[PDB]
């Protein structure tokens, strides 16, 4: 999906880890990493294994694709994407030498769609909607940008009352992320912007 | 090679006390730290995993916490069954390592030992070695300085100590100190003395070879 | 439901070999990481080896690499520790453990590996009471110069248990073990009641029974 690719690109631009995982709707998980292209290296030279809780360890079929380098990734079976439980991940070379090792909580690696329907009007009041098709909107926190000036919004709040200059065109944009403490993750893309000539 | 430095190596506390045990990693292990309880003669028991989650069946007085490479096990209100040895463990690397362990012992009132000194038997002297034994019976706390004097000369390097676990009835310790000499050295001196010191009190028990 | 049952531990020389077994029930052993952890007498826990699920990748502590081999037999649902080139540091209770919750959830009961190049039964000497003394007298048995551990000690064939302290063995500079067992008794019983320490050293198939009497002066 162009959505996974764009969200993966967003995460890959930030890291900080090499082995990156993100969920979109807390019922899914994709983990990926990037390395230099080696002529003899395909998914066969790596094993992706994981254990949830004390269940039998499982293997995940590795996929691969070029990038601007080579990206390996695995898409977890939905049955194994439960929240609030240790998901222990391992990537192991064919020799048995460990490559990556990470425990993650799915609820802590949320990457949402961007907010939609941004609108501004003169009272400058800024309003928007949460990412579409996203549960627990009451736990989504936001940040608006003015144009350079960043304003933080409390979770569940979808309005920002904004000092400015007269006869001025202001471009606004919003992005969203799951709010601590029960959830965490990464900033979405910025929303579609809007302009107001003050 | 990740080191798990556990502090303290032992402590004594009472039922109802709040007990804190610390484990510091020599490098980042993320949150991959577990805590185990072990009692004499038994396998370890998993108590906490991922630094702060309670294993099933573990009561809620046990909690864990992480700050950086610093890991803490807390028992909010110590219970009689909680006296044991606790171990931390990191499993973030394939080379798994454990802390050295923390023994949680029963605190009780101070108790002076009954001190007894035993000369070497005549049978042993026939072997060319002489063992002199000093017994400290049913005392508290465990720390004591036991020194050997031979004709008023302080001994060093030639004695070994052994100590029991806490008695299940009275929570006291008993301790043996064994001085090893050659027969030839034993027979050229007269006065043998074991001196036991705890806090502000010293007790010396002696004998004279012969008599 | 989940159980780990170990076996195979025993007395072995260096240049000998041992194979430890760890039979599992209530779960498929091939689907888990399995661990071996050992604990020397009186000391802490030390991880020894691990085997990975499905691929059977093996990982070892540095001190055992090239001498121990971990393996698994899926048919018998059992993991193994093969031990060669044994040393005195290898004497320990060895546990096997399953991997779960990022840790070791289920553990076997342990099996004891005792390394020795010589077997020596103990000499037993009296720790005699003073009949002339207060109302309480100490007496005992010094159990000297044996190898390997353990020695067991009872008094009056196990009829006397109150007041007995059998100390942990110490390793003397000679390389041999030594311990004492002591008991406190009423001074007035010294002339009438018999006190016999029963020392058993199963490695050397040696049993010593020693009556400890007040020292005639
Ligand atoms: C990857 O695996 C193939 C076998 O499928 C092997 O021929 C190749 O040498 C491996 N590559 C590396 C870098 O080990
Ligand atoms: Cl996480
Ligand atoms: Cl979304
Ligand atoms: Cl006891
Ligand atoms: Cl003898
Ligand atoms: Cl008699
Ligand atoms: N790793
Ligand atoms: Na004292
Ligand atoms: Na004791
Ligand atoms: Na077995
Ligand atoms: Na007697």
């Amino acid at each position: 999906d162009p959505k996974f690719e764009s969200k993966a690109a967003l995460l890959a631009a930030r890291g900080p880890e090499e082995l990156l995982c993100f969920t979109e709707r807390l019922e899914d998980l994709v983990c990926f990493w990037e390395e230099a292209a080696s002529a003899g290296v395909g998914p066969g030279n790596y094993s992706f294994s994981y254990q949830l809780e004390d269940e039998p360890w499982k293997l995940c079929r590795l996929h691969q694709a070029p990038t601007a380098a080579v990206r390996f990734w695995c898409s977890l079976p939905t049955a194994d994407t439960s929240s609030f439980v240790p998901l222990e991940l391992r990537v192991t070379a064919a020799s048995g030498a460990p490559r990556y090792h990470r425990v993650i909580h799915i609820n802590e690696v949320v990457l949402l769609d961007a907010p939609v329907g941004l609108v501004a009007r003169l009272a400058v009041v800024l309003r928007w909607l949460p990412p579409p098709e996203t549960p627990m909107t009451s736990h989504i926190r936001y940040e608006v940008d003015v144009s350079v000036q960043r304003v933080e919004i409390l979770e569940g709040r979808t309005e920002c009352v904004l000092n400015l200059r007269g006869r001025t065109r202001y471009t606004f944009a919003v992005r969203a992320r799951m709010a601590e403490p029960s959830f965490g993750g990464f900033w979405s893309a910025w929303s579609e912007p809007v302009s107001l000539l003050t | 090679d990740i080191q798990m430095t556990q502090s303290p190596s032992s402590l004594s506390a009472s039922v109802g006390d709040r007990v804190t045990i610390t484990c510091r990693a020599s490098q980042s292990v993320s949150s991959a730290v577990a805590w185990y309880q072990q009692k004499p003669g038994k396998a370890p028991k998993l108590l906490i995993y991922s630094a702060s989650s309670l294993y099933s069946g573990v009561p809620s007085r046990f909690s864990g916490s992480r700050s950086g490479t610093d890991f803490t096990l807390t028992i909010s209100s110590l219970q009689p069954e909680d006296f044991a040895t606790y171990y931390c463990q990191q499993s973030s690397y394939s080379l798994i390592t454990f802390g050295q362990g923390t023994k949680v012992e029963i605190k009780r009132t101070v108790a002076a030992p009954s001190v007894f000194i035993f000369p070497p038997s005549d049978e042993q002297l026939k072997s060319g070695t002489a063992s002199v034994v000093c017994l400290l019976n049913n005392f508290y706390p465990r720390e004591a300085k036991v020194s050997w004097y031979v004709d008023n000369a302080l001994q060093s390097g030639n004695s070994q100590e052994s100590v029991t676990e806490q008695d299940s009835k009275d929570s006291t310790y008993s301790l043996s100190s064994t001085l090893t000499l050659s027969k030839a050295d034993y027979e050229k001196h007269k006065v043998y003395a074991c001196e036991v010191t705890q806090g502000t009190t010293s007790v010396t028990k002696s004998f004279n070879r012969g008599e | 439901e989940v159980q780990l049952v170990e076996s195979g531990g025993g007395l072995v020389q260096p240049g000998g070999s041992l194979r430890l077994s760890c039979a599992a029930s209530g779960f498929n052993l091939r689907s888990y990481y399995m661990h071996w952890v050992r604990q020397a007498p009186g000391k802490g826990l030390e991880w020894v080896a691990s085997i990975s699920p499905y691929y059977s990748y093996t990982y070892y502590a540095d001190s055992v690499k090239g001498r121990f081999t971990i393996s698994a037999d899926t048919s018998k649902n059992t993991a193994y520790l093969q031990m060669n080139s044994l040393r005195a540091e290898d004497t320990a209770v060895y546990y096997c453990a399953r991997h779960g919750y990022g840790a070791m959830d289920y553990w076997g009961q342990g099996t004891l590996v005792t390394v020795f190049n010589q077997i020596k039964g103990p000499s037993v000497f009296p720790l005699a009471p003073s009949s002339k003394s207060g109302g309480t007298a100490a007496l005992g048995c010094l159990v000297k110069d044996y190898f390997p551990e353990p020695v067991t000690v009872s008094w009056n064939s196990g009829a006397l248990t109150s007041g007995v302290h059998t100390f942990p063995a110490v390793l003397q500079s000679s390389g041999l073990y030594s311990l004492s067992s002591v008991v406190t008794v009423p001074s007035s019983s010294l002339g009438t009641q018999t006190y016999i320490c029963n020392v058993n050293h199963k490695p050397s198939n040696t049993k010593v029974d020693k009556k400890v009497e007040p020292k005639s002066c």
